[PDB]
RNA sequence: GCUUGAGUCUCGUAGAGGGGGGUAGAAUUCCAGGUGUAGCGGUGAAAUGCGUAGAGAUCUGGAGGAAUACCGGUGGCGAAGGCGGCCCCCUGGACGAAGACUGACGCUCAGGUGCGAAAGCGUGGGGAGCAAACAGGAUUAGAUACCCUGGUAGUCCACGCCGUAAACGAUGUCGACUUGGAGGUUGUGCCCUUGAGGCGUGGCUUCCGGAGCUAACGCGUUAAGUCGACCGCCUGGGGAGUA
């Protein structure tokens, strides 16, 4: 559900050291990554209504986590959505 | 159980007819009765065991 | 890289092609740097029921580690090929050896 | 289902039929489809078979 | 969801009591303590105890008189959904005087007997008789 | 600021959870043929129906659609609907064992959005069995039925509609607290593994039963007990879930 290899690489890319796994910035990027992947899954199929529930969930989460960060460090926030590429 | 190729261990989990045997007979655990079925089914598909005494 | 059990059954008459097939499927798999953890040319075995008419048939067990891609083309060539009367690529969960 | 029963005995000896087929799966499939009502039917094969 | 701790106290008590249970624990807080005090001071329980530093832990010793428990009724009165504030002249007196009402005033968490004397008012936390 | 609420990370485990593609055997109907001969079929009894253009019965070879016996189970999975042959691909959740990160980021939620059995509608397709409608045969005082012989939509696939069910546990969601017993299920720690085990410690579930609660029936650590947060809803029957 998103390779150890890749998942690790992003923790490596968004938090302090690896191990800083649960950093706000990092979860958002970890989710982002899966979400974007998933698009191709639901492209084909589209009827996979159950799996879709998990994906929406995915987004409910990120959205919530992204709002929290904003309230904290709107710098870490702005940096983040530029970096991932969302909000338009 | 461990494997479908084990037509040996397998053949004492079916009747003359070929029908899988309930767990209430074999005393088999739960988890394994499934492993057992899923491997008898495999055996059946690879003509390694009849579905039917009709053959 | 995923493992699979994999076993097919070749039509008796076309028995003599079984070698060339194994040779081939192997060069195919190894070709993409995939290991070949077990191989067993069970030969002509007798069938539980008759299938496609005709009884007995040439078996081939063969465990492998290879990308979900060569596994694909394998499954189809088993269709493209009329000599193989059944196949079945299976589970995974790490390699295996000897059994039977 | 099958009985060889070789030499000495003209008694049928096929009590094997009362071990599967017959009114087994054959009274079952004989008629009304069912569909979800067997659920209820078998929920008495256990509301009983508890004791 | 753990949005009212004081109710959880009032109830960990209430229950543990009706379960003729000698002890009772829970995560602590200044507010829990100040109440445990009044409960001891006014003598509805033997004595309390907070054991820990990182994650503090209230511990209360339940009194039992005859067969019965000493706390005949412990009930929240203010709460998150709906908060209560009586002045001084309007403070409540439980069981006509018997038993008591915990109330937090600007000068600490006292009883109604107290606050009346103190001459001031507050948020009537709960009732206890 | 804190770390216990809540998240993230590693490794696994069980599963009819979802979407897609392949594929198997048994049966039915049908087409062709071998043998065979006057009945088959159906009922309560009958008749319509089928058979001397050879039926039914039996054997063989095909075609096609639909569902997957046994396993199978107060078994499992999903938010509800609901999900059972086997295999691969894609994918959602749940759980457990270690510790490591985040540091209250939570709960609930009018409006909103999505999902949503069967029937039903639109277009093409598909159609073996079943079967509203309709047809015939019976029963009966009547028989627009219940039974019988047929049988169309439909039931099947794709795409899109509809948005309802006793859609029920007739019991909203989340959290904390409160005696027990016998199971089923599924993780995981330990033990001469020396037993097919011995003691623990999680998630899930079935049956009893204690306080308590209840009008009573009953519920009862999976509460209908003791408490809190938020939401939905009720206010005599009929009229009406109608105008
Ligand atoms: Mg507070
Ligand atoms: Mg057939
Ligand atoms: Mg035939
Ligand atoms: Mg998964
Ligand atoms: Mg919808
Ligand atoms: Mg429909
Ligand atoms: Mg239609
Ligand atoms: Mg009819
Ligand atoms: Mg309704
Ligand atoms: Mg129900
Ligand atoms: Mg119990
Ligand atoms: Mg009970
Ligand atoms: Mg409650
Ligand atoms: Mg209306």
């Amino acid at each position: 559900s998103l390779s150890t290899e890749a998942t690790a690489k992003i923790v490596s890319e968004f938090g302090r050291d690896a191990n800083d796994t649960g950093s706000t910035e990092v979860q958002v990027a970890l989710l982002t990554a899966q979400i974007n992947h998933l698009q191709g899954h639901f492209a084909e199929h589209k009827k996979d209504h159950h799996s879709r529930r998990g994906l929406l969930r995915m987004v409910s989460q990120r959205r919530k986590l992204l709002d929290y960060l904003k309230r904290k460090d709107v710098a870490r926030y702005t940096q983040l959505i530029e970096r991932l590429g969302l909000r338009r | 159980e461990i494997d479908y190729k084990d037509i040996a261990t397998l053949k004492n989990y079916i009747t003359e007819s070929g029908k899988i045997v309930p767990s209430r007979i074999t005393g088999t655990r739960a988890k394994y009765q499934r492993q057992l079925a899923r491997a008898i089914k495999r055996a059946r598909y690879l003509s390694l065991l009849p579905y039917t005494d009709r053959h | 890289m995923r493992h699979y059990e994999i076993v097919f059954m070749v039509h008796p008459d076309q028995s003599e092609q079984v070698p060339g097939m194994i040779e081939r499927y192997t060069a195919a798999i190894t070709g993409a740097e995939g290991k070949i953890h077990r191989l067993e040319d069970w030969g002509r075995r007798q069938l539980a029921y008759p299938i496609n008419k005709l009884h007995k048939a040439h078996y081939v067990l063969m465990n492998v580690e290879a990308p979900q891609e060569v596994i694909d083309e394998l499954e189809t060539t088993f269709r493209f090929n009329d000599a193989v009367i059944r196949s079945m690529v299976m589970r995974t969960k790490h390699a295996v050896t000897e059994a039977s | 289902i099958k009985v060889r029963e070789n030499e000495p005995f003209d008694v049928a000896l096929r009590r094997f039929k009362r071990s599967c087929e017959k009114a087994g799966v054959l009274a079952e499939v004989r008629r009304r489809e069912f569909y979800e009502k067997p659920t209820t039917e078998r929920k008495r094969a256990k509301a009983s078979a508890v004791k | 969801s753990m949005q009212d701790p004081i109710a959880d106290m009032l109830t960990r008590i209430r229950n543990g009591q009706a379960a003729n249970k000698a002890a009772v624990t829970m995560p602590s807080s200044k507010l829990k303590v100040a109440i445990a005090n009044v409960l001891k001071e006014e003598g509805f329980i033997e004595d309390f105890k907070v054991e820990g530093d990182t994650k503090p832990e209230l511990e209360l010793t339940l009194k039992y008189f005859q067969g019965k428990a000493v706390v005949e009724s412990i009930q929240r009165v203010s709460r998150p959904g709906l908060r209560i504030y009586k002045r001084k002249d309007e403070l409540p007196k439980v069981m006509a005087g018997l038993g008591i009402a915990v109330v937090s005033t600007s000068k600490g968490v006292m009883t109604d007997r107290a606050a009346r004397q103190a001459g001031l008012g507050g948020e009537i936390i709960c009732y206890v008789a």
